RNA sequence: AACUCUAAGCGGUGGAUCACUCGGCUCAUGGGUCGAUGAAGAACGCAGCAAACUGUGCGUCAUCGUGUGAACUGCAGGACACAUGAACAUCGACAUUUUGAACGCAUAUCGCAGUCCAUGCUG
RNA sequence: UGCUUGGACUACAUAUGGUUGAGGGUUGUA
RNA sequence: ACUUGAUCUCGGUGUUCAGUACACACAGGGACAGCAAAAGCUCGGCCUAUCGAUCCUUUUGGUUUAAAGAGUUUUUAACAA
RNA sequence: UUAGUGACGCGCAUGAAUGGAUUAACGAGAUUCCUACUGUCCCUAUCUACUAUCUAGCGAAACCACAGCCAAGGGAACGGG
RNA sequence: GUCUAAUUAAAACAAAGCAUUGUGAUGGCCCUAGCGGGUGUUGACACAAUGUGAUUUCUGCCCAGUGCUCUGAAUGUCAAA
RNA sequence: ACCUAUACAUUACCGCUAAAGUAGAUGAUUUAUAUUACUUGUGAUAUAAAUUUUGAAACUUUAGUGAGUAGGAAGGUACAAUGGUAUGCGUAGAAGUGUUUGGCGUAAGCCUGCAUGGAGCUGCCAUUGGUACAGAUCUUGGUGGAUAGUAGCAAAUAAUCGAAUGAGAGCCUUGGAGGACUGAAGUGGAGAAGGGUUUCGUGUGAACAGUGGUUGAUCACGAGUUAGUCGGUCCUAAGUUCA
RNA sequence: AAGAUCAAGGUUAUGAUAUAAAUGUCCCAGUGGGCCACUUUUGGUAAGCAGAACUGGCGCUGUGGGAUGAACCAAACGUAA
RNA sequence: AGCUGGUUCCUUCCGAAGUUUCCCUCAGGAUAGCUGGUGCAUUUUAAUAAAUAAUCUUAUCUGGUAAAGCGAA
RNA sequence: UUAUUAUAUGCACUUGUAUGAUUAACAAUGCGAAAGAUUCAGGAUACCUUCGGGACCCGUCUUGAAACACGGACCAAGGAGUCUAACAUAUGUGCAAGUUAUUGGGAUAUAAACCUAAUAGCGUAAUUAACUUGACUAAUAAUGGGAUUAGUUUUUUAGCUAUUUAUAGCUAAUUAACACAAUCCCGGGGCGUUCUAUAUAGUUAUGUAUAAUUAUGCCUCUAACUG
RNA sequence: UUUCUUAGUAGCGGCGAGCGAAAAGAAAACAGUUCAGCACUAAGUCACUUUGUCUAUAUGGCAAAUGUGAGAUGCAGUGUAUGGAGCGUCAAUAUUCUAGUAUGAGAAAUUAACGAUUUAAGUCCUUCUUAAAUGAGGCCAUUUACCCAUAGAGGGUGCCAGGCCCGUAUAACGUUAAUGAUUACUAGAUGAUGUUUCCAAAGAGUCGUGUUGCUUGAUAGUGCAGCACUAAGUGGGUGGUAAACUCCAUCUAAAACUAAAUAUAACCAUGAGACCGAUAGUAAACAAGUACCGUGAGGGAAAGUUGAAAAGAACUCUGAAUAGAGAGUUAAACAGUACGUGAAACUGCUUAGAGGUUAAGCCCGAUGAACCUGAAUAUCCGUUAUGGAAAAUUCAUCAUUAAAAUUGUAAUAUUUAAAUAAUAUUAUGAGAAUAGUGUGCAUUUUUUCCAUAUAAGGACAUUGUAAUCUAUUAGCAUAUACCAAA
């Protein structure tokens, strides 16, 4: 880890003024501490860089507890990595005793997303909620959504 | 007041200094607690140093219910099935957390089955002998046959990997699930309003009849 | 020459620097052990020689019991009681002043009562 | 007895037990 | 004489100069017109000043979302101008 | 006699217990004239005792960039360099 | 008569005198967060609160303004309950 | 005509930048020769001689340029510690330190000698910092010039003859003597408030008595403060402690 | 009108140059108190005065020169012949 | 504490600004400009131009100062 | 026609000229004379001397300091851009569409090392306030197309070199593909917003009929989806 | 309860500055419960006082007085809504079972903690030095390792000590607690679950509500409290946006007991440190909360080190004496009580030199003094030619013999099946050398030394001349071309 002796600090001796130019030299807060003022003095900086900064967006919502809403999220650009790599090229065999049946629920993702190209392979795929593009793109895969607990 | 800056909501102005738990006693504590969980194996019996019997089934959280959470609850429902004997019960092991509702009765099949393939491996000594119901065997005996004693309670769980990415035989293609999707949600949002246009066409023939 | 300047050698002055340290500091670990059965703290008197530190209380630098087994030590009285014990620890038996929560009442007074038991003197 | 010395006791709040008590609180015997 | 373009909606541009905020101005796209015979012109005053941030108060807008165990209805939180 | 006192008082900007006026007595109080007096002065001088001084003994400090000859010049527009 | 011990001893302060103010005590004025208490072992010839400043003399006009006050028309204005 | 800046020209040399190669070694290259092939003259091979073991996270080789506060970057140097290492050093003299020793580096700084010394210590590669001082009206300790003496040690005149003693004697040690002082509203004779052994004898030296000092309120060693009747005590006051 | 496909074209169609240039990140320091001169100028009689325009210095710059000198002149400094 | 004072080794190389804007701002910041560092992409502007950047010239625009005018508004 | 100059001037030897910083022929003198140690040359060590010239006091704020600006008599030693939480950028390292074990447990040569259950964090979809919905195209298209860009393969030709003439490599012209990265542009597309195709139409299911909510048929009121 | 998380977030906030938690999820550790209110229905209960007994060193238990007193203005007891009690049915249901106390068992069985003993081994020679070996060197043999080793962790000891001691590793012993088995005595209980039936007893000026203040993230209250209003049992509360209506889910308040994980700057018992090293480190390494100041609250230091051993300087002499001079002691007084070591500032002396030019101090160049540093060899046109002297034997010109390696190649195995390649093993051939023999092992060779020689004994250093080279300065001497004017 750490060296003062690779500081520069340490070569700034002696250097009078270390780095802190002799003229307006570095006094504790000069510019007052912190966001301090944001309305007034940094107004250029605020908006610049966070703009946004300041006012509302208002629609308070009193306990949101994120567990009602948590809902993560896969992408039909992915959706065949749920399918281990050595079974993954088994589906592709040619051979039905089908179609693909992945279980997305217990793979931790809530809901399919929408993200569009699979291979024409058809999927099932047992998700909770529905992205309707990403099923509409599954029916044109001949696959369905099959939905799920 | 810095232009690459990293608005700063860091809340140590307030003496934060005095309290720091610098966190030093870590395996102190885990030399401690190996140590005391060694005192405890030998003092509470052959005495196998955990582990109530663990209870799961089913958490709460609709995406959390892989998520094991491990079966304090205290089953007054499932001992009934396992006959089963509240007080019994204790003197095995039982965890009495008697307030518990659990009702959705795949967790009734699941725990009652845990239970009973547990129950017949509690060799029962009775401090005489002469000792009812053990009702095992002076062959089947602890120290002679068996000499069990374990560990950790696995999650069972029951693998994950899941893949039930089986062959199923998947027929349902005629079935379009995207306008019934949106349907069933629409239909439960209305629900309310939906009653009160019955309502007010009862209403409104009544008037008429009037 | 003397003095002054400049340098050097040597001697002072002074205690920096070095190296040491029965101490300090910080983190971790085990334990819960004050008090009206009179505390913690204070005052007071105490060692053969002490005035303090330290120890102790009127039995005053310490006593039983117990352990060990011959010191203490500056000088010595002692040392003897080394085999019944030094001296240190242990310290479970006792002592543990005047106080202080502080308790008869007070306290720029160690001041002044009451009560029981008891002693000498006088009778 | 007088005169003198030593020890032990004599605070307050409060519970319980002890017994003495007490009030036109109130009851009863007369 | 006839009228209400001093309009609606969204983006640009000029000034200030970070050519940014703001205000006002300039030229357009999408609406809808106003006028005149029409061509045309016209997003205020021939051009150059004439005025204001967040929170907040409020109104107008779609009649929309939330009020987190369900509705309904008051109330209320809001998003657009 | 830029002083004072008595007058005059359109009094910049006096004044009635916001007290106004007058006033004996009183004041280590402010002010003005005269006298007596004096080294206050003209105009300086001398003297006593103790010091300063010198010596035996005893013995600090302020301050001190480096320190210390002037004149002019330039220069932070006044130099010991 | 007093004072700014340690730069101001006065013309300032106090002061008798003079006038003004509240109050009969379940009060007036006053302290204490409060309990409770000061004046007060006082009772209007008292106590408390002020202002001016002996004696002599004088005490004018003005309540519009700002304070102060009231048995005042007190359905002005006007809070919570 | 002459003089003359770090300018200008050239050259050596420093650095920084630039620009190029360097990395077949059982191999390569040079030189001489004998043999063989072809040819006039060259190569191959054999032999003998010679050069070449490159921090190729650097060198060889090259050119152009360099003021510099603020500041930035780059690369070192010193200091204390730590992992590793030099089969490190060391009481036969470590570290430390004085040093016209000798030398190295542009420097930061380094080594060594000599003297002193006495018990432990350092270089290199990585690793961490309470890491390098001239200052801060810096802190803390020490020391100069002022100044071995300049301020001063001067108010209450202030002694002085002089015997004794001692190392030394104006005072302070002291008699005798003698000048005076305060001038009983005292510089006296007592006590409270206060002091705390200071009182007193003996010993009597350094420090102290801004001087000396044999002497002292100093320093060392001993002793001494006896109460029915004086105070405290007791009592109450202003006032207080508090159930 | 753009996007644009296809075919034709002697010499690339002023001059020196390029220390290579462009581009991005740091949102980096340091700065936000300037001062002086040629020239141009406003206020002011004027000022070593207050304030612009352009450009160079000084600020950050000695050396040689103006006897001297922050700034003017000449010139920008590795070390020496 | 936006103020004053001080800040501890060296060398090498490059090297400022006192300006803009906003701010109870004006003894200060932020911001832009100037500054360095880190690099990156390509060198016919690169490793053994028919692509430019920016200064003359040329060609092609602009302007109401100096001067001139008042027998021109 | 004449003059001039160069080529036809090879091989041996050479203290010959240069070879891109070409100082040496030649010579004299001191002297290394064992340890010991003479003699010569050279030197701003400390410091002294002699001569010239130059050198005003540092630190600092300040436009400018030698200032009649401020601190600092003198000397020694302490002594000031840090640590920590959280953050951005540069870079290195590990692994990588994943990563981080050290909350804890297993274990120990011990506050370490070794092992590591399970989550959680962040990333893997964002944007609207939120409801919500979902980046379309294609297994692929490093976003598509397009324009500037490298590097490679590659058509075709020329020159050069080496060559066995088979052949390869370089350099230049040239055709095509990838052409990412880099840079630029017009778009598409998730979300919001407007105009507005979601005017209406189609499709499925409810609903109805039939057999047993479902299947089948029909309608496509209604609900849902889409241009 | 705490930690990990959520989360620098929901959310609060002149929505400015700034603030901000919990649930689910993960883990550490885990443990449960009881009144009072029902019909025990012969107060079943309890404190005390005395005496019997017991026996701690008891406010104790057993027994008796059925002695006072408490208590129906209420206590036992089932039993606590996480329910529960009584009926019947089921169900276990036994000369017993369980508990609490006493029991040391296992002829002292084991473990931990403490005191504390234990040791396995050199103080052998030499040398230095010295006060000291703990320094350097030696120590057969164990494939050259002094002895020992489960211990080479530390301190003490005269130094750098595993082996001198104590300890350390490792155990012995005693004590005390644990491991209390059987056994004795005492006390108590006979299940729990399910069905059906009968009962089903529940904390109030509080809940809640309006206000206020305070406080939180808690916002149309987040807890808390005051005040007003004030409940109820198909109640009550909660469900973070107020209400009414209609529901659902979820507990059961206004009562009580309860280990562990969780805290620790004090106290006691302990262990560590890339901690500090005497202006540091705590205020204090020390007669440190001391000395000292302040009326007091409080303020509160500076200050470590002789040596191995005091061997702390006897003795003599000068001086009143402290001191000085000699001397002793000590490895050293260059350790003689600011005492280890020993700086700077500063001062005295001595030694050198100068002194009116800036007060002094300074740098450079030249220069003198003291002082110091540097100092090389063989050749014209080359140093080879030649001669002598010594020595060598794998090699010497090379052959042979033995020894092992290298170059190239192959195989067999492994690596990567297989290939190329690499690696281990094995083998062959080419050669070169280390030892032995040999013409000779000085027939001669070769190796090694010495002398003499051509201009000359030279090139380290400093010097002369001349030829050149680069930059440059300054002349000389020679000859034209053209233009104007002439």
């Amino acid at each position: 880890m750490s060296n003062i002796k690779r500081k520069k600090t340490r070569k700034l001796r002696g250097h009078v003024s270390h780095g802190h130019g002799r003229i307006g030299k570095h006094r504790k807060h000069p510019g007052g501490r912190g966001n301090a003022g944001g309305m007034h003095h940094h107004r250029i900086n605020f908006d610049k860089y966070h703009p946004g900064y300041f006012g509302k967006v208002g629609m308070r919502n009193f306990h949101l507890r994120r567990q009602h809403k948590f809902r993560p999220e896969i992408n039909l650009d992915k959706l065949w990595s749920l399918v281990g790599a050595e079974k993954f090229a088994e589906l592709e065999k040619e051979k039905s005793t089908k179609a693909p049946v992945i279980d997305l629920v217990k793979f931790g993702y809530y809901k399919l997303l929408g993200r569009g190209h699979l291979p024409a392979r058809p999927v099932i795929v047992k998700a909770k909620y529905f992205s309707k593009k990403a099923e509409d793109k599954i029916k044109k895969a001949g696959g369905v959504c099959l939905l799920s607990a | 007041g810095k232009g690459n800056n990293m608005i700063p909501n860091q809340h140590y102005h307030k003496w934060w200094q005095r309290h720091v738990k610098t966190w030093f006693n870590q395996p102190a504590r885990k030399v401690r607690r190996h140590a005391n969980r060694v005192k405890k194996a030998k003092a509470v019996f052959p005495r196998p140093a955990s582990g109530a019997l663990r209870p799961v089934v089913r958490c709460p959280t609709i995406r959390y219910h892989t998520k094991l959470r491990a079966g304090r609850g205290f089953t007054l429902e499932e001992l009934k099935g396992a006959g089963i004997g509240a007080n019994f019960a204790k003197t095995i092991g039982i965890a009495v957390d008697r307030r518990r509702k659990n009702k959705s009765l795949e967790s009734r099949q699941r725990n009652i089955q845990r239970l009973k393939e547990y129950r017949s491996k509690l060799i029962l000594f009775p401090i005489n002998e002469k000792k009812i119901r053990a009702g095992e065997s002076s062959l089947e005996e602890c120290k002679l046959a068996t000499q069990l004693k374990g560990p950790v309670l696995p999650i069972k769980n029951e693998q994950p990997a899941v893949v039930e990415f089986r062959e199923v035989t998947k027929d349902e293609k005629k079935f379009k699930a995207f306008a019934t999707l949106r349907k069933a949600r629409t239909d439960a949002r209305l629900v309310g309003i939906r009653a009160k246009r019955a309502k007010e066409a009862a209403e409104s023939e009544d008037a008429a009849k009037g």
